[PDB]
């Protein structure tokens, strides 16, 4: 419960938002894009000048979105690589009254990668239930990879809405065609996550739902075949779920009552090897959650950003340095902290040089870290010159 | 000797739970409702989430302390998690998020048991009480209640107990658990609302007590059963679960009741006073003075002084000021409606407000303020300059000599 | 440009109104630790010490008071903490090992402002006391009791003095005049008012003595900064001939305060400026703007070290709210100023270069050095 070093990530910028925004707000693109409730979009980026760069950060507008309107999720993403540009979706609802109207609106348009051209291209479609979370997945038919888009919903059913070239139009089709373990909810599934295998025919599909019950499934894509499956029922909403390599695969489940917890050897152990992350418990609820390599060692940590303005980072030791008893575990690398509830984080590198800033979206606006530089620069000097090194010694 | 091992054991405050409450009083136990006899015991409690367990632990346990003073209730959750006969006692006090606990309640009267052969607690007791009084025909009857837990799943069993007590004990355990179930749906609907995502859950649309009429306050501040809810926490940026949570909306809902008064007071006492009325509170001078900033102040020293007559003449002086304010548009404040002076003159852009006193061997005049701006602050400091706090004490004193010259003392 | 948002702070009780230069941060028990001092129009100084909400120690005076001050006036070598109330009075206080004073001597009222300094150059200090009848009195401390000194009149309003090393390499005082103007009084006992003008009646605040090296604090000045209400800032240097203007910045703000403090860390002290709103400006003396927005209204501002937490002095900004509360943020400091990503900063670095030369590699692509910058980051094996 105490951290091990200090936080090396420095604040740059810090643009501030009208109107809050909500766990679905933050998207991608080497831009960013976050929407606010309020039907405000804004679009971050950076520009060069001489010697230096600033953060600009851009309002946008989408031509069939009522002034009324309140938006509840957004994501996009980029077209399958036989096609060209990016497809952005909107779920809002319009207030009917005194009733919701849920919709969603696919924007995609030379300028297939034109965000502006973008801006006005939608397709003003019914929900008739209110959405969750709208995501995204590429699967393999035939011997082609094709991006289709996931929206969980009130009645606790994913619909895939996928794209047709013949209509140039987006259509909802069942999802038992082409997702077996997406069928039979109970309830509404905050988060899914579709982590696709590299090269292979299989992948793996984990998802949470309201009740704590969390699903994990080992599903082929060439045969459609369900290999296995489990299930486990925990406490509290599952605020996230990520499927990651540790070194082999191993899950991590975030939820909002309970300490999260990642478990190991999916494909050989099932869900029975469970390892809490200590202490991330003391800090009210944990929102939101990120899995990459924040200490720039090559080897992944894990991010957990909480209500009570928190942003721990916990690594994980490794059987290369195994100690008996306290064995390859987890514990507290560093502590963060800010003035308001964290709701997302990305991993963007926004500047473009190769470092990866981490852009934070929290109650009040948007803050953009980046690496401690000076930490930053000898670093990797250090490592050029051992390289250099050691090729004259192998030459 | 030996008083505390003889208390430790065969008392359940130590060691592990007999094998003969491990299993064997839960069959054949539980088939006298079968069979059909003088124990019957029922439940039906299906707890929405487990944290509620300790909670309804101890209120059960207040409850069987409320309706018997002879019951001894040890909760002896086996404390091992391997499988058999784990049964270790918890004193007075979860550890893995999808572990599923088993817990086993239990109630016994020592008193009794020490050696029973007379009414144990008659009118309030087994309904089967009592026994021949002699030897070898003596009396076998007791008293026990035997509830066991699952991960949300409670069945209470009582054995010979008073049928009004029983159906009470039955309906109580029924009640609370639906209390506790109402809670867990508003605790829902706050973290629901924490994400941000306000219309797609909510304590409107879903037991006696998730009616359209909940008591929201009653239901978060209490354990036990006796601005639009729906988006309370939203763009608010202010600093068990249930208790936490609860009492942390309970703040936050708190923390505008006590603000949204001083807005209203200032907007009241800025129209009156735009277009003096009554004698304001004086409690209110705080509000107004400590919402607004000193910007100019100044002083003077009366020369005519070295007393009872000295007062009088620095009170004509300071009423002579006064006339001096209100000749040029500035009214009285009446005060004190349970020596100092305030004025005021309100404009378009805010208020203006003056205090007039005299400190020791001087005179004070000290000036507020309280609203673009710039054009109030162009005005604001429009009264500095036509303080003129010299010339007038110049002309006061000068009249004073002269009246002094026209007249004796 | 760039904002910024800090998060660490520490909230003090505080209850009462005072005017905005009736605040300040120094040390008074010469531990060489700062503390805060504010003193109240009732009449009471009260110096918070380390972290506590509650007040660390409380002194009463008499009559309400206008300025409060830290230093080594009696030229003994040990700092004092001295007070001066509205009806010309002078109060004084020593507590380094309730707090009545211990010497007290009347004076002319109407004090407004107040500087200690060796204006003169003469190793003694110099109590300089503004007045809001735009009268300037400098007296000094003899053996002891206090005796004036020449007397300065002046025709617009006095806002803030400010002693800096003159072009002759002598300490000069001067006193900011409405209309962005200022003048300069010449002390010559060992016109007598000189008057530069860079709308009519604006305010004008302004600070000197600003540093611009590592350790070049003994002797060292020719920098001072001026803000008018209006949202006018800048920042010059006066020198021998004509003063020459470093940069001007036009912002929207109701500008009220005017502080140095060194964040950075390498020396240079940067112009931090406060606003009515609370609309913070940080500003480096190479037109680099630092914004920071508090969510409140302002009362008072002030800035310096501060002792707060280890008990090691940091750069610190306190600000005063209508909420009876004092915020103090004690982890302001900065890694820069600019913004600058790898590509640039790596790029100064000559042994970056060398040793790129010796990797077959010669900067001109940019995706190429992306991708060595990426292999040699995420990738050590």
């Amino acid at each position: 419960a105490v951290a091990a070093g200090p936080c090396p990530l420095r604040e740059d910028s810090f643009t501030r938002f009208s109107s809050q925004s909500n766990v679905y707000g933050l998207a991608g693109g080497g831009e960013l894009l976050a929407a606010t409730l309020k039907g405000k979009v804004l679009g971050f980026r950076y520009q060069d000048l001489r010697q230096k760069i600033r953060p600009v950060a851009k309002e946008l507008q989408f031509n069939y979105i009522p002034v009324d309107a309140e938006i509840v999720s957004i994501d996009t993403f980029n077209k399958s690589p036989p096609k060209r540009g990016l497809v952005v979706g909107i779920t809002f609802i319009k207030d009917s009254g005194d009733k919701g109207s849920p919709f969603l609106n696919i924007y995609c348009d030379g300028s297939e990668y034109n965000l502006d051209s973008i801006a006005q291209s939608c397709l003003n479609l019914e929900l008739q239930f209110t959405p969750f979370q709208l995501c995204h997945a590429e699967v393999q038919v035939g011997d082609q990879l094709e991006t289709v888009f996931l929206l969980s919903g009130n009645d606790p059913a994913i619909h895939l809405y996928k794209e047709n070239e013949g209509l140039h139009q987006f259509e909802e089709q069942p999802v038992e065609n082409l997702f077996p373990e997406l069928t039979n909810l109970t309830s509404s599934v905050l988060w899914l996550d579709v982590h696709n295998f590299p090269g292979t025919s299989r992948r793996l599909s984990a998802l949470g739902c309201q009740s704590g019950y969390v699903r994990v499934a080992h599903v082929d894509q060439r045969s459609r075949e369900v290999l296995q499956m489990w299930s486990v029922l925990q406490d509290g909403p599952i605020s996230r779920v990520i499927v990651f390599s540790l070194s082999e695969y191993s899950v991590l489940v975030a939820s909002m009552l309970e300490p999260a917890v990642v478990y190991r050897d999916l494909l050989n152990r099932g869900l029975e090897d469970q390892l809490l992350l200590p202490g991330s418990d003391q800090f009210d609820s944990v929102l939101c959650s990120l899995v990459t390599d924040v200490d720039l060692d090559g080897r992944p940590e894990v991010l957990v950003a909480t209500y009570g303005q928190e942003l721990l980072c916990y690594k994980y030791r490794g059987p290369e340095s195994g100690l008996p008893e306290a064995q390859h575990g987890f514990h507290l690398l560093w502590q963060r902290s800010f003035s308001s509830p964290l709701l997302a984080m990305a991993h963007v590198d926004l500047t473009g040089d190769g470092l990866q800033e981490l852009a934070v979206v929290s109650l009040k606006g948007v803050h953009i870290l980046q690496h401690s530089l000076i930490q930053a620069s000898e670093l990797v000097l250090t490592r050029l010159r051992h390289q250099v090194e050691q090729r004259r010694r192998r030459l | 000797r030996q008083k505390r091992r003889t208390t430790q054991l065969e008392e359940g405050e130590v060691g592990t739970l007999h094998p003969v409450f491990a299993r064997v009083a839960q069959r054949w136990m539980e088939f006298m409702v079968q069979i059909g006899c003088a124990s019957v015991s029922r439940s039906s409690a299906h707890m929405v989430s487990r944290f509620l367990l300790p909670s309804i632990l101890s209120e059960f346990t207040a409850l069987v302390t409320s309706m018997a003073g002879d019951t001894s209730v040890r909760i002896f959750e086996q404390h091992l998690g391997s499988e058999p006969e784990i049964f270790g006692p918890c004193s007075p006090g979860s550890p893995r998020p999808a572990a599923e606990r088993h817990l086993l309640l239990l109630g016994r009267n020592f008193l009794q048991w020490r050696r029973p052969t007379q009414q144990a607690a008659k009118a309030m007791q087994r309904f089967e009480p009592g026994g021949d009084g002699s030897s070898g025909r003596n009396a076998p009857r007791q008293r026990l209640l035997l509830l066991e837990v699952v991960d949300k799943k409670l069945q209470l069993l009582t054995y010979n107990w008073a049928p009004d007590l029983g159906a009470a004990l039955g309906r109580a355990l029924v009640r609370l658990v639906q209390w506790q179930n109402a809670r867990a749906h508003l605790i829902f609907c706050l973290l629901s609302q924490k994400l941000g995502l306000f219309h797609h859950y909510g304590q409107l649309d879903f037991n006696p007590f998730l009616l359209p009429t909940m008591e929201v306050e009653t239901l978060i501040r209490s354990a036990s059963p006796p601005f639009p809810f729906d988006e309370a926490l939203r763009d608010i940026t202010a600093a068990d679960p249930v208790t936490y949570h609860g009492q942390q909306f309970l703040e936050i809902k708190m923390a505008e009741r006590r603000e949204l008064e001083r807005q209203m007071k200032m907007e009241n006492l800025f129209v009156t006073w735009q277009q003096a009325t009554m004698p304001i509170s004086a409690g209110e001078l705080e509000t107004l003075k400590q919402s607004s900033r000193l910007v100019h102040y100044c002083a003077t020293a009366m020369l005519f002084d070295p007393e009872p007559w000295l007062k009088e003449l620095s009170l004509a002086f300071l009423q002579q000021y006064v006339q001096y304010l209100q000749s040029i548009g500035f009214v009285l404040v009446p005060l004190r409606p349970p020596t100092t002076y305030h004025l005021q003159r309100a404009l378009p852009g805010g208020i203006i407000l003056m205090e007039l006193a005299f400190q020791g061997c001087y005179f004070c005049v000290k000036q507020f303020a309280l609203e673009l701006s710039m054009l109030f602050t162009e005005e604001c400091d429009k009264v500095r300059d036509l303080m003129h706090v010299h010339s007038f004490s110049y002309d006061f004193h000068l009249r004073l000599v002269h009246q002094h010259v026209l007249g004796a003392h | 440009m760039r904002s910024v948002s800090y998060v660490q702070r520490v909230a003090l009780e505080f209850s009462g109104s005072l005017f905005p230069h009736a605040i300040c941060l120094g040390d008074v028990d010469n531990d060489t630790l700062n503390e805060l001092v504010v003193g109240d129009t009732s009449g009471k100084v009260s110096v918070y010490k380390n972290d506590d909400s509650r007040p660390w120690l409380t002194c009463s005076c008499q009559g309400m008071l206008t300025c409060v001050g830290v230093g080594d006036v009696c030229n003994k070598g040990k700092n004092l903490l001295v007070a001066v109330s509205a009806e010309g009075w002078f109060h004084l206080f020593d507590l380094t090992p309730e707090q009545r004073p211990v010497f007290k001597q009347h004076i002319p009222a109407n004090t407004k402002v107040m500087l200690i300094s060796d204006i003169d150059g003469d190793g003694c200090r110099e109590l300089v006391v503004g007045y809001t009848d735009r009268v300037v009195r400098a007296f000094r401390w003899e053996e002891g009791q206090l005796v004036s000194l020449k007397k300065w009149m002046l025709e617009g309003q006095v806002d803030s003095l400010s002693v800096t090393l003159g072009p002759l390499g002598l300490p000069e005082l001067m006193v900011s005049q409405p209309g962005c103007a200022y003048a300069i009084l010449l002390c010559t006992w060992k016109r007598d008012v000189v008057l530069h003008q860079t709308n009519k009646n604006v305010s004008t605040h302004l600070i000197g003595n600003i540093k611009q090296g590592h350790g070049t604090e003994s002797s060292g000045s020719g920098l001072f900064a001026l803000c008018t209400l209006d949202g006018t800032l800048k920042l010059m240097e006066e020198m021998e001939e004509a003063d020459k203007l470093l940069w001007s910045v036009q912002v929207d703000h109701q500008l009220f305060a005017l502080e140095k403090l060194d964040v950075t860390g390498n020396g240079h002290e940067e112009v931090v400026a406060c606003a009515w709103d609370g609309q913070t400006y940080i500003i480096d003396h190479n037109r680099t703007v630092v914004r920071f927005q508090v969510d409140e209204n302002i009362r008072a501002f002030c800035a310096g070290l501060y002792a707060c937490k280890e008990g090691r002095n940091s750069p610190c900004l306190v600000y005063v709210t209508f909420n009876q509360k004092i915020y103090v943020y004690w982890e302001v400091q900065l890694e820069r100023m600019e913004s600058t990503n790898l590509v640039k900063l790596l790029e100064t670095k000559p042994e970056y270069h060398s040793l790129l030369q010796e990797l077959g590699v010669d900067p001109d692509d940019l995706p190429v050095t992306r991708a060595l910058l990426h292999q040699t980051l995420y990738h050590p094996d």
